[PDB]
């Protein structure tokens, strides 16, 4: 039967409901494509390749957790460039996007160091970005979710698209995460895949691609999850005509 | 002065103390006793220090009250005692939070040589430090390997001499089957527990009768069976005492029990992924199939964000006889992907008014399993209230 891999990397964490929700919703698109998804769980990197590795996923943590996860992904910086730099679909969310970067900053100012696969870095502050999020993308068509985070990134890369309502990377660009090659990265919770099929069907489709399987049929059911799509982007709405009615 | 005059017009006076259970075992004889159609004086939870006692003996005496079911505050038994004399008191336990020590000893000086009947809980050696009052003891109590409690773990000392106090057997924590050399230990039991379980209410083995009951929680067996001893004591059958236990139920919406005719439902507040794992499980030890009604409200005291739903276990749902499960709250839309991403393939109807949507349930046969989060449960519980009246 038609296989993906999933590297699902530093699960170890005390929560992972993001990691679920994502891990559950590539499961299920795929199931619909008739293609079996194995997932890998790594945890100790040494002498790690990607060479069964069709789709790679990194979560978030607490600051600790992702300090730990960043030393650990290090001892394999290399090859996971490459990887990426090869066009490997990947999905990073929260400290998982950040420490991509080169060093993530603290309120306190501390420099805490990433793995610089890509250039940029990220300021946090004590006041948080935090509600719903309404990005409109060319490849992502409609995206939606909910942010909550400190920290501002700043990188000169592409992204998932224009911030029709919420901030997105930091407070003034109205862009949302990061879309390098196949790389994706975001702060959406929900976690972001569920409502977001054309995110997960482009992971897959990308992984399809390149491993030369099908991948369809390419149009299915999303009733379901345009409908729950549909409730933040009216709460959305209801909340700009608030404001310019004020 | 008044409470006293109050009081002789009440030929049985029962009050109900110690730390814990206080409620509902207090509420369990107050049911029992009115399901018999027997008028009494009843006091509740906010109302069970001295003030608020003696409010409830003037605003409920009658010609025809012949019982008061009196829960007091273990601390106001001095104060209360100047003024009523109980013709029994039951006493649920002693737990610390050597303070409980003292704070019996003042209980024990106030009740001696009144003549009261006292009904004991033989596990709690605390609470049994109480024969010393009074020359009429009914002990309760619970067998060993009755059940197997949660479990958690110090040595106490005998109230008696001063000696670690050394066990046979454990319930949990100090409650259990203990005897000292000094003499002092867990007395044979006139009313006993010899097995129970909870799924997902209490069942009740008490001297070999069956009490199937409409409350949860292994800490309820000890209070089930406190107000059980109490209502022996004062006359009534098992007959009588099983038809009032098998239809208490709560009243905040845990594991709350509702039924009308052939129609049943039952409530439980989920909002988090263990409680929510907890709140499915209860569907598959419910015999028949079921209704689902489940609301995921995300107003500022639930939280905004509901990924947590991806945590819980909605997959297991596939392992239940469902006729039809409906999403209400704020949120409901997210329940219904959650459950298509489950792959639970059952009728799924999405109802964002959560009084509409808890309405809807009494259209279906099965027994409804109610599960709101946190702002959800007010309208949901109201709803059910209506619709089983
Ligand atoms: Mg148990
Ligand atoms: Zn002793």
């Amino acid at each position: 039967m038609h296989e993906l891999t999933i590297y699902h990397f530093m699960s170890d964490k005390l929560n992972l409901y993001s990691d679920i929700g994502n891990i559950i919703a590539l499961r299920q698109r795929a199931k619909k494509r008739n293609i079996k998804v194995n997932v890998v769980e790594i945890n100790e990197t040494e002498g790690i390749t990607f060479d069964e590795c069709d789709i790679f996923f990194i979560g978030g943590g607490s600051d600790r957790e992702q300090a730990l996860a960043t030393k650990e992904l290090s001892k394999i910086k290399t090859p996971l460039k490459e990887a990426i730099e090869d066009g490997m679909p990947g999905l990073t969310i929260c400290g998982g996007y950040q420490f991509l970067g080169k060093k993530y900053i603290t309120p306190d100012g501390t420099e805490l160091e990433g793995l610089g696969i890509l250039d940029f870095y990220t300021e946090s502050k004590t006041n948080r970005l935090t509600g719903d999020i309404v990005i409109e993308s060319d490849t992502f068509g409609t995206i939606v979710g909910f942010e909550n985070h400190g920290g501002r990134t700043y990188h000169d890369f592409g992204t998932l698209g224009h911030v029709t309502f919420g901030y997105g990377n930091n407070d003034e660009d109205k862009k949302e995460g990061i879309h390098y090659k196949n790389l994706l990265g975001t702060y959406l919770h929900g976690p972001i895949l569920p409502k977001n099929y054309e995110i997960t069907d482009y992971l897959l489709e990308k992984a399809c691609e390149r491993k030369g399987i099908p991948f369809e049929p390419k149009e299915i059911d999303n009733e379901a999850e345009i409908q729950a799509k549909q409730v933040l982007i009216d709460r959305a709405n209801r909340q700009k005509k608030s404001r310019l009615e004020h | 002065d008044v409470l006293r005059k109050l009081a002789e017009q009440v030929d049985d006076i029962v009050f109900i103390s110690g730390t814990n259970g206080k409620t509902t075992t207090s509420n369990l004889i107050g049911h029992t006793l009115k399901a018999n159609n027997i008028q009494i004086i009843h006091n509740n939870e906010g109302a069970n220090m001295a003030a608020g006692i003696t409010s409830a003996f003037i605003m409920q005496s009658t010609p025809k009250t012949k019982i008061a079911v009196i829960e007091i505050d273990e601390g106001s038994i001095p104060r209360v005692l100047k003024e009523v004399t109980p013709s029994m008191m039951v006493f649920t336990n002693f737990f610390r939070d050597g303070e409980i020590d003292i704070m019996v000893n003042n209980i024990a000086e106030t009740i001696s040589n009144k003549g009261i009947k006292l009904l004991l809980n033989a596990d709690d050696p605390f609470v049994s430090r109480l024969k010393i009052a009074s020359d009429t003891i009914v002990y309760y109590g619970m067998k060993a390997h009755a059940h197997e409690f949660e479990q958690s773990n110090e040595s106490r000392y005998c109230p008696n001499c001063g000696r670690l106090l050394q066990y046979d057997y454990i319930h949990y924590n100090q409650i259990g089957h203990y005897h000292c050399q000094c003499g002092f230990k867990r007395e044979q039991a006139k009313y006993e527990i010899s097995s129970f379980d909870v799924a997902p209410f209490l069942y009740l083995n008490i001297n070999d009768e069956k009490y199937d009951m409409k409350i949860a929680g292994d800490f309820n067996a000890y209070n089930a069976l406190a107000a059980y001893t109490v209502l022996r004591e004062l006359g009534l059958n098992e007959q009588t005492i099983k038809n009032g236990f098998e239809t208490y139920t709560s009243d905040n919406g845990r594991m709350q029990y509702f039924k009308k005719e052939r129609k049943e439902a039952m409530i439980n507040l989920a909002k988090n992924p263990a409680g929510m794992n907890a709140s499915l499980s209860v569907g598959e030890q419910l015999e028949g199939e079921k209704v689902y009604v489940i609301s995921l409200n995300d107003n500022a005291a639930d939280g905004r964000d509901t990924s947590w739903i991806y945590d819980a276990d909605f997959e297991k749902l596939s392992k239940q006889q469902i006729e039809a499960i409906i999403v209400t709250g704020t949120r409901a839309e997210e329940l219904q992907l959650r459950l298509k991403l489950a792959e639970v393939e059952v009728p799924i109807i999405v109802e964002r008014d959560i009084y509409k949507a808890t309405a809807k349930t009494m259209d279906y046969k099965g027994f409804t399993v109610a599960i709101p989060n946190y702002t959800s449960l007010a309208p949901m519980l109201e709803q059910l209230n209506r619709s089983f009246e």
